[PDB]
RNA sequence: GUCUCGAGCCCUAGACAGCCGGGAGGUGAGCUUAGAAGCAGCUACCCUCUAAGAAAAGCGUAACAGCUUACCGGCCGAGGU
């Protein structure tokens, strides 16, 4: 598991509360 | 309609060639808020969307001609 | 190994020993696939390609009967389509087509006619300064196409001065 | 050419390749120069927008233009190097 693919996730994670696998991963979270 | 960036920094300077190597050879200077009245200028031609990081391009061409901050 | 190949609806293919008929509304193509312990078989509305050895020789032909089949399947239905252009610089050529061959005249200014027979069911259309070779057996389409271009061929002379010739404008 | 064995690295958070799309602005960097605007030479090689996008890796032009490389995204789907 990639070091920028988690601070991706964590990044599109943080624009939904306030890739298209790096999309579908953080609407899973 | 707005003239380039280059042009306006030899305006508000009194110097108009450059210098052989930038950066180790200082020509120019400029203030605080001698850079924040060309940044009230641009703003189609400029992506930012604040002014703080409309002022950041046009450092982006200063300390790589000879110009010193104060 | 084991490759299964889904046949269109268009398409309908019968097989006997090692020959496989294609059959479909631009035509018909029947090709020979043999190579060593291949076997190539039609399952109702599959065509199955294989084999009980995985060395490199073997795929490397598994790999080429796929493609073979794949390209009769466009064959009967698409079809194949080459388009060429025939250009000139000081003498106008004659490009015609008389009976089963496609004859070149006064090329580089020549007396006698330079002629190539067409293979197979391949149709050869001529539109002016435009040629189109079509049919549903890629290989005979493909060389009757290539035969055109080489039919022009020189030698003797510069190639980069004497550029006259019918030429592969459009590749499938 | 083909067979066999080992090692490292990458990969279903989509690898390798191919194809499509994007390859943006400050600015055509400055110096040099009639001009040189990624790409004659010298020096620097900086920051916005952003999912990427060099002060440009290769052609191309008198100079532009034009073609693509980096890099990013999509299609694809299993091993790849
Ligand atoms: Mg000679």
């Amino acid at each position: 598991i990639p070091e920028w693919k988690q601070e991706e996730v964590d990044a599109i994670v943080e624009m939904i509360e306030s890739r298209n696998t790096l999309l579908e991963r953080a609407l899973d979270d | 309609g707005v003239p380039p960036t280059a042009e306006l920094i030899k305006d508000e300077a009194g110097f108009e060639t450059g210098s052989g190597e930038p950066q180790e050879d200082f020509v120019a200077d400029l203030s605080v808020d001698q850079v924040k009245q060309i940044a009230e200028q641009k703003h189609p031609d400029l992506l930012s969307y604040d002014l703080t990081n409309a002022a950041k391009e046009v450092v982006g061409t200063c300390t790589s001609l000879g110009v010193t901050i104060e | 190994p084991r490759v299964e190949l889904e046949i269109p609806e268009d398409v309908d293919a019968e097989q006997d020993h090692l020959d496989i008929t294609v059959e479909g509304d631009n035509g018909s193509v029947t090709r020979r696939l043999w190579y060593p312990d291949i076997d190539v078989s039609v399952d109702g509305d599959t065509v199955v390609i294989e084999s009980d050895e995985d060395n490199a020789k073997t795929m490397s032909t598994i790999g080429t009967f796929q493609s073979h089949i794949e390209n009769m399947f466009h064959g009967v239905t698409e079809g194949w389509e080459y388009g060429m252009e025939v250009f000139y610089s000081h003498f106008p050529m004659q490009v015609n087509v008389e009976g089963d061959e496609v004859v070149i005249e006064n090329f580089l200014g020549e007396k006698a006619p330079r002629r190539t027979t067409i293979h197979g069911d391949t149709d050869v259309e001529i539109d002016g300064e435009e040629l189109t070779v079509s049919g549903p057996d890629i290989e005979a389409v493909g060389q009757t196409a290539a035969d055109i271009e080489q039919l022009t061929r020189i030698n003797d002379k510069d190639v980069r001065v004497f550029q006259d010739g019918v030429y592969i404008t459009r590749k499938p």
